[PDB]
């Protein structure tokens, strides 16, 4: 008794219609460039692994990102790569200028066009209601074109979007986790960051969609409009469940598994335990009031819940009246 | 020592 198919709401078949060429980064050939033309500026907190510096182009002093893949599983680094060649141009995504390599250690590294580096989680607490609404469409705008490029994310947190506050301008970044949607095909659940796993990653369920980056979306939302970071914040995979569990409820839970027919891991019996759905309204207070209101509340109810495919999709969530003010003001 | 991963540091030795 296995686990019951699934499917995407939305752009289920883009990449079946699409050359082989364009989803088969296996086969993929990389194309070097010179390495001589990048000297490294100074090193960026980021993922502190495969590690990633601000550089500059000597060959005409333009500043430039430099990501040295360390270690090196060639299969992985493929994927990113086709990815971030596949969705260049495209709305608020982040830009691939070059891939180079050491010529002695054989170390591979990507060039990224140089972007503002301040990421979503070191602007929020400063931006107004409209703002928040601002940035979120626009982090929309990156999703929807992914998606309908036929690429999931896997890794949407406050520190995979860097804005430029000053120019108003957002891209979504890091793409390493990054992978095809193939209708029908199981993935490898042990993606994204803990705080913004979905539930079909905690609870194993294979064959998730586009819809895991807009359950990710939504702890985003979260975190900001009620002033706590991160929203869900488990010390394990595991606990992070518990603390999913402690707001959505057990119910919709095991109707989730059910509908499903999920297998849970039996260490979740002694720990789950028995939780009411809580609603929304708990986690307003003084200090985020001003950050809250029904159609954000209506819009977040929408995102968070444990069935994937009754999120809503990027292009839904473009609908939603949370962003009425906005896109009446981009007319 | 001004080569890190085959790059060159920026204004190094
Ligand atoms: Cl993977
Ligand atoms: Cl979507």
């Amino acid at each position: 008794s296995g686990p019951v198919p699934s499917r995407a709401r939305v752009y289920t078949d883009v990449n079946t219609h699409r050359p082989r060429e364009y989803w088969d980064y296996e086969s993929h050939v990389v194309e070097w460039g010179n390495q001589d033309d990048y000297q490294l500026v100074r090193k960026l907190g980021r993922g502190k692994y495969s590690e990633v510096f601000e550089a500059i182009n000597i060959t005409n002093n333009e500043k430039v990102v430099v990501k040295i893949l360390k270690p090196v599983k060639k299969k992985k680094i493929k994927r990113e790569i086709k990815i971030l060649e596949n969705l260049r141009g495209g709305p608020n995504i982040i830009t691939l200028a070059d891939i180079v390599k050491d010529p002695v250690s054989r170390t591979p590294a990507l060039v990224f066009e140089h972007v503002n580096n301040t990421d979503f989680k070191q602007l929020y607490q400063t931006l107004t209601d409209y703002d928040i609404r601002f940035y979120m469409y626009e982090i929309l705008k990156a999703l929807d074109y992914c998606h309908s490029m036929g690429i999931m994310h896997r890794d949407v947190k406050p520190h995979n979007v860097m804005i430029d506050h000053e120019h108003r301008k957002l891209r979504l970044i890091d793409w390493g986790l990054a992978e095809f949607y193939h209708p029908g095909q199981e993935y490898n659940v042990r993606v994204a960051s803990r705080y913004f796993k979905g539930p079909e990653l905690l609870v194993d369920y294979q064959m998730y969609d586009y819809s895991l980056d807009m359950w990710s979306l939504g702890c985003m939302l979260a975190s900001m409009i009620f002033r706590k970071e991160p929203f869900f914040h488990g010390h394990d995979n595991y606990d992070q469940l518990v603390r999913i569990a402690k707001v959505l409820g057990t119910e919709d839970l095991y109707d989730y598994i059910d509908k499903y027919n999920i297998e849970l891991d039996p260490r979740f019996n002694d720990i789950l335990g028995r939780h009411s759905r809580k609603r929304w309204e708990r986690f307003v207070h003084s200090e985020n009031q001003h950050l809250v209101s029904p159609e954000a509340l209506d819009f977040l109810d929408k995102l968070l819940r444990y069935d994937h495919q009754s999120r809503l999709t990027a292009r839904e969530a473009m609908e939603h009246p949370y962003f009425y003010t906005v896109v009446k003001d981009q007319a | 020592g001004c080569r890190l991963y085959g790059f060159k540091i920026h204004g190094c030795g």
